[PDB]
Formats: structure tokens, C-alpha cells, sequence
């Protein structure tokens, strides 16, 4: 399965998705969390 | 008749006060966070 929104996984063959730190968001499964663009915000660590 | 002994030199004011203290100096720049560890390999099969 792909990582749920708010989670990322940048390694192969793992069984856990890691949560993205504050200031970054992430849609459905992605290699890395992408920083919020200029002018927008994300407070928590489960930000999607 | 001749005048009296002329007066002395009058004193100066009682001198002003000192300057108050300064504000609290600001804080150091907020340090940055560390680097993400490398991408680990696959777990044991
Ligand atoms: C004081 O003054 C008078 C005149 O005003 C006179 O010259 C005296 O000789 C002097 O001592
Ligand atoms: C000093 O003061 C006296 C008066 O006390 C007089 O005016 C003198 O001429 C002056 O030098
Ligand atoms: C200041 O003091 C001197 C003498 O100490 C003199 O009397 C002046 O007249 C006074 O103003
Ligand atoms: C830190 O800054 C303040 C001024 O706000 C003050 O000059 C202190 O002496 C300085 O160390
Ligand atoms: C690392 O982070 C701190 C605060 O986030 C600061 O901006 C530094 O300039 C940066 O290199
Ligand atoms: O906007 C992202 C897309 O819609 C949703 C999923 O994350 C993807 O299919
Ligand atoms: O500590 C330095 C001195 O502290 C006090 C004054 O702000 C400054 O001259
Ligand atoms: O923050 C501390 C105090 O409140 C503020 C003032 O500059 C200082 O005196």
C-alpha cells in the first residue's frame, strides 16, 4: 500500500510510514514531504 | 568713603542626575536543525 496523506517513506522495503514534521505536507504515498509553498501554512505533524 | 570688600564667587548648581540602565540585550539567533539520516536499506526478508 502507499503511504497515507501526512506520511512519507524514502526507503525501499520498509513496513512503516513516517510522519512529516511541521511546516510540510504530503498527499498520498510520496517519497518525501514537500514544504508548504510561500504564503501558506501547516501547523501539526499529520498535515495532509 | 570707600566701598566694602567685594563679594566672593557664587557656587554652581547641585549637578544633574545619572543615566538610567539599558534594556535587556536580545537573544542569540535560533540555531538550525540537523540533517536527515541516509535512506536505510530494506529490512531482513
Ligand atoms: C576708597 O575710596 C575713596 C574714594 O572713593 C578714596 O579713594 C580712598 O582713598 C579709598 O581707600
Ligand atoms: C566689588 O563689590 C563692591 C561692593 O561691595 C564694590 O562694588 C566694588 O566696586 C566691586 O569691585
Ligand atoms: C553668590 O555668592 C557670592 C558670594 O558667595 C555673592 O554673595 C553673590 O552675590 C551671590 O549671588
Ligand atoms: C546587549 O544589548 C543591550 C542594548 O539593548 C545593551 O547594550 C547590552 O550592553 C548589550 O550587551
Ligand atoms: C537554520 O534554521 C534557523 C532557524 O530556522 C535559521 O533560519 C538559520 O539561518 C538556518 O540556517
Ligand atoms: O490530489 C491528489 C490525488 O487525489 C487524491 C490522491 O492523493 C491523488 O490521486
Ligand atoms: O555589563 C556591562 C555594563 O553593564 C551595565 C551597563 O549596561 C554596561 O556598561
Ligand atoms: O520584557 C521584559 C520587560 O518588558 C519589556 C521591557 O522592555 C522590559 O523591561
Amino acid at each position: 500500500k502507499p503511504c497515507q496523506p501526512g506520511r512519507y517513506q524514502n526507503s525501499i522495503g520498509q513496513r512503516v510510514c513516517k510522519p512529516c514534521d511541521m511546516g510540510t505536507y504530503s498527499r498520498y504515498g510520496g517519497e518525501l514531504c514537500t514544504k508548504c509553498p510561500a504564503g501558506t501554512v501547516a501547523s501539526k505533524t499529520g498535515s495532509s | 568713603t570707600s566701598p566694602p570688600p567685594s563679594p566672593p564667587p557664587s557656587p554652581p548648581p547641585p549637578r544633574p542626575p545619572p543615566p538610567p540602565p539599558p534594556p535587556p540585550s536580545p537573544p542569540p539567533p535560533n540555531r538550525s536543525p540537523p540533517p536527515p539520516p541516509p535512506a536505510s536499506s530494506a529490512i531482513n526478508p
